[PDB]
């Protein structure tokens, strides 16, 4: 569907992210010198010593329909799950009037992958025109930072090794 | 063939008994006609695989 | 509880499971903290845990319904489980198979 839409034009939205560190970055995912993180993606982690429910909202005004991409984490251990998001275990919840998913995180090991064995679940809910999006979580949500325009094309992706002319 | 007019009625709300489908109870149809004036209008629900639960 | 089907026809069940927006609203209806629906017929099986949390607001509630079915031929016995969050059915729909089908239009009738 992103082949076929012919974008990747993103126009950034500022959310409320209360009560959590924005940013997070990692090792695995350098950026120049140090840390970060995809550059769509917003690693929401605990302030201080809290992770409060967050309930953002976001609705779309345009004549134009809008994909969100948004993860969710899951930890390698019940002590990197607490480390960071504070609670038990985690929970993501996106909704529109009409569509919703609620995934729940994993706590548990995987293979080495770049330092580590930790990982990402990516998924897109898309808010039509007039509808509204609402994100909601008390941890472990990788957050959206905007939306990316949605066209219908004639285009596609194909795969090839072909040289260019 | 036989018709049922949906009115503003979706053959799945029919079914699940929305307040203002239940005319609609016990009915039968060769072809069920879903018009674009359709609502809904009760607890607001979802069903996954709603694509098929219709079919 | 449970429910055989008995005749010699197909039994379709239509059945579902509450999310709620908050927990004062789950412990208030359900009383305990989480729920969990499990209806299973002897050769198959579905559980659907709930997810609290807080959808658009819509005709006044932010919380939601999900909508299930399960189909019990002749001779299988349906089984629903649950401690809490369950929206159960009262009975089935018969189940014929013809030539029926759902056109989708805005022309009218003659
Ligand atoms: C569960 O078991 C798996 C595998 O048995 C553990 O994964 C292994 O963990 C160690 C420690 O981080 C990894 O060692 C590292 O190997 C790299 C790569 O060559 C080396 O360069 C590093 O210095 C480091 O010593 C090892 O790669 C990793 N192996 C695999 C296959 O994933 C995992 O940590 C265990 N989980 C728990 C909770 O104990
Ligand atoms: C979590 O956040 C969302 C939004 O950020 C909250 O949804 C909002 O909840 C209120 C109900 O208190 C709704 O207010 C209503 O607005 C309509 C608009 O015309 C009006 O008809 C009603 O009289 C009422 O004032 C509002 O629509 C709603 N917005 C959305 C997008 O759902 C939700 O309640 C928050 N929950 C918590 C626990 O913070
Ligand atoms: C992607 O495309 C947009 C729109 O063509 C570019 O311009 C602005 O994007 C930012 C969002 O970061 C906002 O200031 C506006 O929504 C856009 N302006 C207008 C008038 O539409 C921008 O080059 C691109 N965004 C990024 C982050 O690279």
């Amino acid at each position: 569907l992103v082949a076929s839409s012919g974008t990747l034009e993103f126009i950034t939205e500022g959310f409320t992210w209360t009560g959590v560190t924005q940013n997070g970055g990692s090792n695995a995912c350098k950026r120049g010198p140090g840390s970060g993180f995809f550059s769509r993606l917003n690693w929401l982690t605990k302030s201080g010593s809290t992770y409060p429910v967050l309930n953002v909202t976001m609705p779309n005004n345009d004549n134009f329909d809008k994909l969100y991409i948004w993860g969710i984490h899951h930890p390698s251990t019940n002590q990197e799950q607490t480390s960071l998001y504070v609670q038990a275990s985690g929970r993501v919840t996106v909704s529109t009037r009409r569509s919703q998913q609620t995934i729940i995180p994993n706590i548990g090991s995987r293979p080495w992958v770049r330092g580590l064995s930790s990982r990402i679940s990516i998924y897109w809910t898309i808010v039509k025109p007039g509808d509204v999006l609402v994100i909601n979580s008390n941890g472990n949500l990788i957050a959206p930072r905007g939306y990316f325009k949605m066209r219908t094309g004639k285009s596609s992706i194909m795969r090839s090794d072909a040289p260019i002319d | 063939h036989r018709i049922l007019d949906g009115i503003d009625c979706t053959l799945i709300d029919a079914l699940l008994g929305d307040p203002h489908c239940d005319v609609f109870q016990n009915e039968t149809w060769d072809l069920f006609v879903e018009r674009s004036k359709a609502f809904s209008n009760c607890y607001p629900y979802d069903v996954p695989d709603y694509a098929s639960l219709r079919s």
